[PDB]
């Protein structure tokens, strides 16, 4: 089938897409989380 | 029906991959 | 010749739905 | 041949106004 | 007109399924 | 309508679930109105 | 004109549409508000 | 009709999809109600 | 009905947290109050 | 189905995922309560 | 230019229909 | 214009809105202002 | 060029929508602000 | 490249126009 | 470029705007601050 | 399956160019 | 390929577009952080 | 891949400007505490 072919072509190229999306958000959310609690325990301590 | 078929798998396919993301990054938001 | 946009058609709607999926995923 | 053309438009369609039924249900 | 008709069937019942999961979150979320 | 029975399944989940709601709010508002006020009354007594 | 003519077929429909998500919304936004007052007035009364 | 077929196919497959996006959800909102709670509760017992 | 057994679940788990929570203000309150009452009768004692 | 071998591999990540955030938070509500009961002790019995 | 005409005058009565209900909502919060 | 009896009707409803939106903070916020002076008053005159 | 004819006949409804648009916009918000004003300086002059 | 050009073209004109609101939205709710 | 002229309007207007909104930033806060320092000084030589 | 090819490579464009500017305005908001 | 040209010119177009987005957002986030932080020294001095 | 390069620069724009917000966040927490451990011992001494 023409339609089975194309995705599965699909499958593959979303694959690898996904794995790029999950390296950035690693590092931004790391960032991110990592600000919340320096504020946090900052006030907490004073 | 192929063309449905094979069309709606793969809206499913992009729904399921960026959910996982979603989840991650509220899991933790709300755990700090 | 119609094949060809035939085969066309179904390429860009696997993809066309792919991107919608994508954007109905990240919707908290 | 023309009907499969015809064929086609009429799936795809279904398909892409359900997902952009899903996005719209989402949006708070 | 049975395009139509049946490509905006096709819309409405998108919007009705996903919606039923919007509330649910949204009245789970307010009452605690 | 190919709709009009979808809609009808809608309306009917929707106000069984306002009803769990308010079964769950209530517990929740018991306790912590229940908590504050035993913390001040205690206080004042002594 | 055919352009005419479907665009005089899709309101009619668009306008039966309207109708139900009006139902809906008066339903789930009478609950939300009042799980809101609630809270809000349990809260300053104690 | 070619179109009214289409629809009723459409049907079966979306059913199958809105049964596992339920079973998703049940399980993401338990935790995030729970952990909820939990840091509500602690914070007004301290 | 799926969303029936997902708040049951829920109320459940919110009972046995304010059943943690009563404990420990009982605790932190006995001691504060108890404080309070020795500083208070020793000194009009002597 | 094409799609049911994914929705498997999400359910299982879901799972996991719930168990790595169970463990942040003690971590987290740990040291706030801890601070906040020091500063509390220390200025009573002083 | 008829096509243009009338799928431009489709796209503004859904913004309408909708933005209708938006307000509604936001009115709502803000006074209670 | 097929679009200016549309936009018509969404004029008027806004109007009418932000009428009903005004008589109900007022209310809101008299009973919240009120209890706030009660409150004060009588522990000042106390 | 059949293209940038389309362009240009597009451009102008377009610029009709925009001018609609400011029109409802500025009447919301000045409500939305109009509110909130009001329930700051109601609650700091009390 | 004609259609592709001023299909584009048509993409950059709603991004501007919106965007207009977005930011007196914004700028008025911080002002305030 | 079609859209060279649109985005030349974007920039003005902006500019514009973030002159409007310093303005009335000022009036706000001059109020807030002054109503805060009336209320603590009149209490301290009381 | 060029057009595939070639118009996966376009999503993924758009996808990054964006996201650049949601990183800009989220570190920027938290830091300060 | 006549889908490769396809690509290619789209990169160029976009390119340029990227550029003007990036002029408007330093702008509007110069404005934005900018109040922010006067609304909070201002409050933090008195 | 078309896309593989832009992945990379968006990799070396992210590692930047985590670079740039920590540097901004460890100015405005000096100033914030600094200003209340001023306000605290001053009191406390006096």
């Amino acid at each position: 089938d023409p339609a089975k072919a194309a995705f599965d072509s699909l499958q593959a190229s979303a694959t690898e897409m996904i794995g790029y999306a999950w390296a950035m958000v690693v590092v931004i959310v790391g960032a991110t989380i990592g600000i919340k609690l320096f504020k946090k325990f900052t006030s907490k301590a004073s | 029906m192929s063309v449905l078929v094979y069309s709606f798998a793969s809206f499913v396919l992009g729904w399921c991959l960026r959910s996982g993301i979603t989840y991650f990054t509220r899991l933790m938001e709300t755990s700090s | 010749d119609f094949d060809t946009i035939y085969q066309a058609m179904i390429q860009i709607s696997v993809v066309l739905c792919f991107a919608l999926g994508i954007i109905a995923g990240g919707q908290r």
